[PDB]
């Protein structure tokens, strides 16, 4: 996260760290959606241009974390993966269209003050919140700058941007399965997701029922926090039918 | 269920430092 | 720079 702030304790209890076993390093962000299911970006697990193809045994999910590097004894819970499910129409060749994956945990995670699932939006939640100007929140342990690493989870609040402005900021083809967010150069305010934040959640707090909903997944960008450029997010509601199908089994 | 309600915030009726910024944007 | 995690997590 570039131009963000340190998160408060228990501020994002659905925040998951995808952790590589060997070498011991941060793989990606992710989110807790139930006691057994974790949501992330497909590119965190499968990305042939960079020879990325992680299997279940290659990683661990670390839930309830705040500190990036420390082992948070009695706070964080470390879970093993049973199975990874990548969207069958995930487009890694061109624009990361349908950049979504699910991970089933071997055992259910016990909820605590620091571990709690986020909601997934329904059609009405998405129609009412996914509006240009409405702000969401992005969290992660990724880079503090494009060109370094935070000690604790970082947070940034960012406005959803009009689809024509997203389209006009890039030469990449934008699909209906994506949305973009961030401030314009005229807005003065800064902020963006960056490398290592991928797979993390873009959340919004419903003013109707006061619940947090995951509207997006940190997907891609061209650099980090560049003027005239915006962060791109996987549109969670547009891919809910696939999510439901995988979970129903 | 109790999804999206944080034990240290909504469950206690405590607000985090920037959640009002989100609410103010929902015009 | 990552602190070692308990052996039980492989
Ligand atoms: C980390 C900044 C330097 N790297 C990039 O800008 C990588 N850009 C690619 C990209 O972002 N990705 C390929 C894997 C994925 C990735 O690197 N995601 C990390 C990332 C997350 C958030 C942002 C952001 N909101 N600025 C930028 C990169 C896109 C290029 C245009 C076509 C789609 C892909
Ligand atoms: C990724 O890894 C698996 C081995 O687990 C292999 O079957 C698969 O074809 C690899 N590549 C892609 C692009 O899926
Ligand atoms: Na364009
Ligand atoms: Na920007």
């Amino acid at each position: 996260i570039v131009e963000g702030s340190d998160a408060e304790i228990g501020m994002s209890p659905w925040q998951v760290m995808l952790f590589r076993k060997s070498p011991q390093e941060l793989l990606c962000g992710a989110s807790l959606i139930s006691d057994r299911w974790v949501l992330t970006a497909a590119h965190c697990l499968l990305y042939p241009p960079w020879d990325k193809n992680f299997t279940e045994n290659d990683l661990l999910v670390r839930i309830g974390k705040h500190s990036r590097t420390r082992y948070e004894r009695n706070i964080e819970k470390i879970s093993m993966l049973e199975k990874i499910y990548i969207h069958p129409r995930y487009n890694w060749r061109e624009n990361l269209d349908r950049d979504i994956a699910l991970m089933k945990l071997k055992k259910p995670v016990a909820f605590s003050d620091y571990i709690h699932p986020v909601c997934l939006p329904d059609r009405e939640t998405a129609a009412s919140l996914l509006q240009a100007g409405y702000k969401g929140r992005v969290t992660g342990w990724g880079n503090l700058k494009e060109t370094g690493q935070p000690s604790v989870l970082q947070v940034v609040n960012l406005p959803i941007v009009e689809r024509p402005v997203c389209k006009d900021s890039t030469r990449i083809r934008i699909t209906d399965n994506m949305f973009c967010a961030g401030y314009k150069p005229d807005e003065g305010k800064r902020g963006d997701a960056c490398e290592g934040d991928s797979g993390g959640p873009f959340v919004m707090k419903s003013p109707f029922n006061n619940r947090w909903y995951q509207m997006g997944i940190v997907s891609w960008g061209e650099g980090c926090d560049r003027d005239g450029k915006y962060g791109f997010y996987t549109h969670v509601f547009r891919l809910k039918k696939w999510i439901q199908k995988v979970i129903d089994q | 269920a109790d999804c999206g309600l944080r034990p240290l915030f909504e469950k206690k009726s405590l607000e985090d430092k920037t959640e009002r910024e989100l609410l103010e944007s929902y015009i | 720079d990552f602190e070692e995690i308990p052996g039980e997590y492989l």
